[PDB]
RNA sequence: CCGACUUACCAACCCGAUGCAAACUGCGAAUACCGGAGAAUGUUAUCACGGGAGACACACGGCGGGUGCUAACGUCCGUC
RNA sequence: UCCUCCUAAAGAGUAACGGAGGAGCACGAAGGUUGGCUAAUCCUGGUCGGACAUCAGGAGGUUAGUGCAAUGGCAUAAGCCAGCUUGACUGCGAGCGUGACGGCGCGAGCAGGUGCGAAAGCAGGUCAUAGUGAUCCGGUGGUUCUGAAUGGAAGGGCCAUC
RNA sequence: UGCCUGGCGGCCGUAGCGCGGUGGUCCCACCUGACCCCAUGCCGAACUCAGAAGUGAAACGCCGUAGCGCCGAUGGUAGUGUGGGGUCUCCCCAUGCGAGAGUAGGGAACUGCCAGGCAA
RNA sequence: CGCGGGGUGGAGCAGCCUGGUAGCUCGUCGGGCUCAUAACCCGAAGGUCGUCGGUUCAAAUCCGGCCCCCGCAACCA
RNA sequence: GGGGCUGAUUCUGGAUUCGACGGGAUUUGCGAAACCCAAGGUGCAUGCCGAGGGGCGGUUGGCCUCGUAAAAAGCCGCAAAAAAUAGUCGC
C-alpha cells in the first residue's frame, strides 16, 4: 500500500555567490518564497528567481524578520 | 492605532519606490499642517523638503493643514524641485487615500510644472 | 459614519399624563402622550 | 444633546471631585451603545429577520441593518455567512436622545420592574444590560407587532475600571436594585 | 469530470475563435468577454459556440 | 508495561545505536541504576526488572523509571520470504546508551537498594552499575 | 411495507378492541437485525408498573453478530415510547383479570421502529366454538340464499 | 440519606525538572558541491565534432543506510 | 500514469513487493487591477441563548486561512472584503533550468492592442508544486497555399480546432 | 552647534517587552465642528473635510528599571575530514575543522539626512 | 453522427389536424351504502396543451426554434 | 491462512424514535437552601459541660431534651410486606 512516490523536480539553487551571469538565467528554483528579491532580481510565477540583468549574484539577509535576498550588482 | 495601521499600507507602495530605483514624492498629513518631501533614491538622504511647519512659508496662509495650505506647498516644493533639475517622480500616497488634500497638493506640483 | 442603513427616523413630541413633560426629539411615528413618567415610576416607597 | 449638556457641565465636575482627575480627558466619557437584537431562528425564513429589522426600524436615520454569521454551528443550525440577527452601532450626536428614550420614559414602560443589575460589565469599564422584550420603546404601538423580540444593548464607554463607569451610570439615573 | 469545453467565437465577421471550459449545468448562461481578435487587431465581444 | 500512546508513526526505521547517553546523573531521588552496556530495553525486560526490583522493599519508597520504549521494532512472521513490505508491531525496545539512568530510588536506604537495583541487573540484558546521587 | 413479522393467532386468541400506534426504543443491535435479522412477535404483552410498558414477547436475535464486552440477549422487555395521554389510561381498563395489551404488527415509520399494539380482551374456549361455527355460518347461509336462483 | 472528615489514587490547565523522534527544528558543523584569483606540475589531462565499438547479469571489502533478526559468501541504493 | 514528505548520507539526483499520503478536477470567477481590512481559541457581561448563535470588552497571536494531499511559503499578505474590468489577449521573445530524446518550465523586454489606478505600475490566469497521453486516422471552421490539358471544383497543405 | 519634535532610512531583538517618572512653549496626539469635498454591506469611530477652545488623560517620545526576552565567551564536549589500529553491530590513536547547549558575562540600542521650536 | 415521432390535470390517454368555443378515466375527497365494512352507485377536483417566438381575424392547434423522452443505423484514434 | 463483497433505505453529508424516560435551559409561584438585613414582634435566653433519646438497641458527629440530671422526636435491622401482581389451557 505504499511505494508510489513523484519524481524529483530538481530544485535548489543554481547560482552561488560571486557567480556572474546573463539576464535571463535562472537563479534558484524554489517552491516558497525562502529566497527573495534583492536587486535586478525579479520572481517568476512559481517563485523562480531569475536574473533581469546583467553582474554577480549577491546573497544577503536584510528586514526586520532577516529575509534572504538574491541581489545582483551589474558587475 | 490609526498610526502604523496606515503605515503598512505605505509599506507597498515604498518598495515598488526603491525596487526600481526611482526618486519618489512623499507626503505626511496634520490636523493643524501638511508635509511633503522629495526623497532621493538612496533612502536616507533628502534633497528638497518644503512644508508648513517651515515659519517663512506658512506667514503666506491663514490656516496651516488644510486645502489651500496644500496647495500653497505643493507649487512652493515643486519650483525648488526643477530648480534642481529633476523631472523623474512618482506621487508616494504614504497611506493617506488620494481624494482630497493629499491630491490637491499634488495637482499644485502638476500645477507648477511638475509631471509625476 | 456611513449613510443609509441605520433604523429609521419620525419626529414627535411627547407628554407623560401625570403631570410631567418629555418633550425631545423620537422617531416613534406619528405622536404618541405617555403614560407612566420616571417621577411617578415606583421605585422609592 | 439633552443630556450631555447635563453631561458637560454636571456630571464632568461631579467625576473629577470623585476620582480627583487632574486631566479634562482623564474622566470617562459615554461614547457608544451598541443596539443588537439577535433573533437568530431566521434560518430557514427571510421575515423572521425582515420583519425583526421592521420592528427594529425605529431608532436612527435611515432603512435598517441586518448581520451576518460569525462561523458555522451545528447546534442551531447555521453554517458560514448567515443573516442571524440585526445590530446598531449607535456612536456620535443621534445616540443621545436614544437614552431619554431608553432610561428615562423607557424604565417606567418596563412589565413588572424590580430594578436594573449592577454587575453587568465588559471588565473594561462597560456595562451590559438586556432587555426581554421590545414594547418598553414608545415607538412599537402593539398593533401591528407579532413579536417579543428583546435585544441586548451593549454601552462602551471610556471607562479604565467598572465603578468608575459605574459613577457615570449612577450620574445617568441608574435604578441599582 | 463534469465542466466540458466550447468554443468561443467573436462577434465580428471573422472566423477566429477560442477554446475554453464552461460548466452548463453551473451557469446556465453564456460568456460574453470582450478578447482580443488577431485578425481585426481589436477588441471585440465573444460569444459561446459548440 | 509501558507503551506510547497515539504514536506519530506505526512503523520507523531501524537506525543506529550510536553515541552516549543524554541522561546525566541522579535528579529525583536519591540513589541511581545508571547503564554501562550499550543495547536496547524492551518494554518487558524494564517491568520484569521492576517486579524483582521492588519486591526487595516490597511497596517502599518511589521508583523514578527515567527510561520509556517509544521504538516499536517489526519482526516478519515465521517462514515467509524476505521483501513484500514490512511487518507489523511486535514489541516496543529502548534506545539505552551507555552512562543513561535508568532506574531511581528514594527513601529507602542505600544497603537495601544495593541488591534491589542488582537483582533487577540480572533481569536486565544490559550491565549496569550502581549510582549515588550526584553532587552540585 | 416494511412490515415485520405480525401476531396473527393473537386474533384467534384474543379480540382486541382499540389500537395505538407506539414507538418503541431498541438498542444498536436491534436495528440492525430489525428490517432482516429474524424478528419474532409471539406471546408479545405488557408488564406495566409506572410508566414502564414494555414489549415483552419479542424474540429478535442478531444475524450478523455485532456483541463484544457486555452482554446481548435477544429477548428483551424493550422499552415502549409511549405518549401520557395513552399512559394514565392504562391505570385503569387494562387491569380487569384478562385485559392485556398485545402487538399485532411491527412495521417503520421512515426508519423508525413503530409498533402497531392494542389492547387485547382475551376469549374464553367455550365462546371460541361460536367464532369458528359464526366464519362457516356466515359462509354456508349465503349459500343457502344462493340456491334460490340455483 | 444526612454527609462531615479522609483517601491509595484516576485527572486537564499553569510552572519546574527529565528523556525520545526519518517523516519535530527556535541551533549547527566536518567534509561534499559551485564560482572567482594565483603559482607549481601534468607527452591536452578539457571541450566540441566525425568514424567504429562493446556494454546495460556484476561481485566482495571499506563507509553511509533501507530491508532482513544492525542473521546470512542475504537483498536494495549511495560512496571509494 | 502523475504529484507531496521521508528513505536520500546538508549541490542536484539516487532503488526495493521500503515507510506515509493525494490526483484523472474545480473557478468565469475562486481572474486582473485599484482601494480597504486583518485570524485561531478563550474567558468578561448581556432577551430568548445554555457548553455551541447575535453584540460589546480584553487576552492572544496567525496554533487561522489559502477550492483539495503534504511540503515550502504568504499581513508588503499569496488571507479576507468592496470597486471596475476581461491580460484566462495576439505576434514574438534575448537568455536560462530540465531530460537519452520526444518533451516541460521560467523569462525581462519589443510590437500590436485592452483593462484597472491620478500616477509610477500590474495583468499574455488561479500562492507554487498533480488535475493527464505521442503519432497515425478522420470530423469542423478559416485560408486559393496548391489544385494535375485549361477553367473551376474535388482532394490535400497551412492556421484555428475536435 | 546644543537641547527637542516631526518626516524619511541604514541595521535590524545588545535593536524586543513588562514596570516606574517624564513633556505641550514649537511640534505631535487627543479634540472642536461638519449641509457642503468625500468616506461607507451601519452611527462624521476609523475613513473625509473645516477649525484649532481645551488636555498631555491616551498615544508617542525620553529617562530609570535586566523584572524577562535577547546576544555571548575562554575551555570542555559531541560530531566529522584524512591516515592507521582493535574485543571492526561500536570505538581508539594520529592529525584537521570544531559545535550545539550551558557557564563567566554583555546588554534595556546605535547611526545618516531634512525641516520648525527654544538656548546659543 | 443526424434520421423517426411524441411531450398536455397527480396519473395514464384524446380533442389540435380537416384552426378559434382542453376533456376522459386511474389515484383522490364529497356523498349515498351498511348487525359492520364492501360490492356497487353517483357528486366534485384538477394542466391554458414540454418551452419560447412567429404566422394567422383567430395558436392547445399551424409554422419556426429550443429542451426532454427515446428509437435508429452509424461507431477504424 | 490471504483476497474480494456486505455491514441500519438513500447505497456520498443536513436523523426531525409524533411520545413518559435521562439531560439542560427558559418563562412562571416563591420558599435560611432557591437568602441575607436586629429590624416588626421581642427579656431574660444561647453555646459548650452534664444529658437521655419512639416498641427494642442505636442514631444526624450532631437532636424534640435536661439549670446539673431521666424523660420527650425524624431515622436504621426488628415488625401490619404483598402475591395467580398479561392472557389462555388443566388434575
Amino acid at each position: 500500500r505504499n511505494g508510489r512516490d513523484s519524481e524529483a523536480k530538481r530544485l535548489g539553487v543554481k547560482r552561488f555567490g560571486g557567480e556572474s551571469v546573463l539576464a535571463g538565467s535562472i537563479i534558484v528554483r524554489q517552491r516558497g518564497t525562502k529566497f527573495h528579491a534583492g536587486a535586478n532580481v525579479g520572481c517568476g510565477r512559481d517563485h523562480t528567481l531569475f536574473a533581469k540583468a546583467d553582474g554577480k549574484v549577491k546573497f544577503e539577509v536584510k528586514g526586520p524578520k532577516n529575509r534572504k535576498f538574491i541581489s545582483i550588482e551589474a558587475e | 492605532d490609526k498610526k502604523s495601521a496606515r503605515i503598512r499600507r505605505a509599506t507597498r507602495a515604498r518598495r515598488k519606490l526603491q525596487e526600481l530605483g526611482a526618486t519618489r514624492l512623499v507626503v505626511h498629513r496634520t490636523p493643524r499642517h501638511i508635509y511633503a518631501q522629495v526623497i532621493a533614491p538612496n533612502g536616507s538622504e533628502v534633497l528638497v523638503a518644503a512644508s508648513t511647519v517651515e515659519k517663512a512659508i506658512a506667514e503666506q496662509l491663514k490656516y496651516t493643514g488644510n486645502k489651500d495650505a496644500a496647495a500653497a506647498v505643493g507649487k512652493a516644493v515643486a519650483e525648488r524641485a526643477l530648480e534642481k533639475g529633476i523631472k523623474d517622480v512618482s506621487f508616494d500616497r504614504s497611506g493617506f487615500q488620494y481624494h482630497g488634500r493629499v491630491q490637491a497638493l499634488a495637482d499644485a506640483a502638476r500645477e507648477a510644472g511638475l509631471q509625476f | 459614519m456611513k449613510k443609509d442603513i441605520h433604523p429609521k427616523y419620525e419626529e414627535i413630541t411627547a407628554s407623560c399624563s401625570c403631570g410631567n413633560v418629555m418633550k425631545i426629539r423620537s422617531t416613534v411615528g406619528h405622536d404618541l402622550n405617555l403614560d407612566v413618567c420616571s417621577k411617578c415610576h415606583p421605585f422609592f416607597t | 444633546a439633552k443630556l450631555h449638556d447635563y453631561y458637560k457641565d454636571e456630571v464632568v465636575k461631579k467625576l473629577m471631585t470623585e476620582f480627583n482627575y487632574n486631566s479634562v480627558m482623564q474622566v470617562p466619557r459615554v461614547e457608544k451603545i451598541t443596539l443588537n437584537m439577535g433573533v437568530g431562528e431566521a434560518i430557514a425564513d427571510k421575515k423572521l429577520l425582515d420583519n425583526a429589522a421592521a420592528d427594529l426600524a425605529a431608532i436612527s436615520g435611515q432603512k435598517p441593518l441586518i448581520t451576518k454569521a460569525r462561523k458555522s454551528v451545528a447546534g442551531f443550525k447555521i453554517r458560514q455567512g448567515y443573516p442571524i440577527g440585526c445590530k446598531v452601532t449607535l456612536r456620535g450626536e443621534r445616540m443621545w436622545e436614544f437614552f431619554e428614550r431608553l432610561i428615562t420614559i423607557a424604565v417606567p414602560r418596563i412589565r413588572d420592574f424590580r430594578g436594573l443589575s449592577a454587575k453587568s460589565f465588559d471588565g473594561r469599564g462597560n456595562y451590559s444590560m438586556g432587555v426581554r422584550e421590545q414594547i418598553i420603546f414608545p415607538e412599537i404601538d402593539y398593533d401591528k407587532v407579532d413579536r417579543v423580540r428583546g435585544l441586548d444593548i451593549t454601552i462602551t464607554t471610556t471607562a479604565k475600571s467598572d465603578e468608575e463607569g459605574r459613577a457615570l451610570l449612577a450620574a445617568f439615573d441608574f435604578p441599582f436594585r | 469530470g463534469i465542466r466540458e469545453k466550447i468554443k468561443l467565437v467573436s462577434s465580428a465577421g471573422t472566423g477566429h475563435f477560442y477554446t475554453t471550459t464552461k460548466n452548463k449545468r453551473t451557469k446556465p448562461e453564456k460568456l460574453e468577454l470582450k478578447k482580443f481578435d488577431p485578425v481585426v487587431r481589436q477588441h471585440v465581444i465573444y460569444k459561446e459556440a459548440k | 508495561m509501558l507503551q506510547p500512546k497515539r504514536t506519530k508513526f506505526r512503523k520507523m526505521h531501524k537506525g543506529r545505536n550510536r553515541g552516549l547517553a543524554q541522561g546525566t546523573d541522579v535528579s529525583f531521588g536519591s540513589f541511581g541504576l545508571k547503564a554501562v552496556g550499550r543495547g536496547r530495553l524492551t518494554a518487558r525486560q524494564i517491568e520484569a526488572a521492576r517486579r524483582a526490583m521492588t519486591r526487595a522493599v516490597k511497596r517502599q519508597g518511589k521508583i523514578w523509571i527515567r527510561v520509556f520504549p517509544d521504538k516499536p521494532i517489526t519482526e516478519k512472521p515465521l517462514a515467509v520470504r524476505m521483501g513484500k513490505g514490512k511487518g507489523n508491531v511486535e514489541y516496543w525496545v529502548a534506545l539505552i546508551q551507555p552512562g543513561k539512568v535508568l532506574y531511581e530510588m528514594d527513601g529507602v536506604p542505600e544497603e537495601l537498594a544495593r541488591e534491589a537495583f542488582k537483582l533487577a541487573a540480572a533481569k536486565l540484558p544490559i550491565k549496569t552499575t550502581f549510582v549515588t546521587k550526584t553532587v552540585m | 411495507s416494511a412490515t415485520i413479522a405480525l401476531n396473527k393467532r393473537a386474533r384467534h386468541e384474543y379480540f382486541i378492541e382499540e389500537e395505538f400506534e407506539a414507538g418503541l426504543a431498541l438498542q444498536g443491535w436491534e436495528v440492525k437485525s430489525l428490517r432482516a435479522g429474524k424478528a419474532n412477535i409471539s406471546d408479545s404483552y405488557v408488564l406495566l408498573r409506572d410508566g414502564e410498558a414494555f414489549l415483552f414477547g419479542a424474540n429478535i436475535t442478531p444475524m450478523a453478530v455485532a456483541s463484544t464486552h457486555v452482554v446481548c440477549d435477544p429477548t428483551r422487555t424493550r422499552k415502549l415510547l409511549l405518549n401520557q395521554r395513552e399512559l394514565d389510561s392504562l391505570y385503569g381498563r387494562v387491569n380487569r383479570e384478562g385485559y392485556t395489551v398485545v402487538a399485532l404488527s411491527l412495521y417503520w415509520k421512515n426508519a423508525w421502529c413503530k409498533v402497531k399494539i392494542g389492547v387485547a380482551k382475551g376469549k374464553k374456549q367455550h365462546d371460541k366454538r361460536s367464532d369458528i361455527k359464526e366464519r362457516e355460518w356466515q359462509v354456508d347461509k349465503a349459500r343457502i340464499m344462493k340456491n334460490a336462483h340455483r
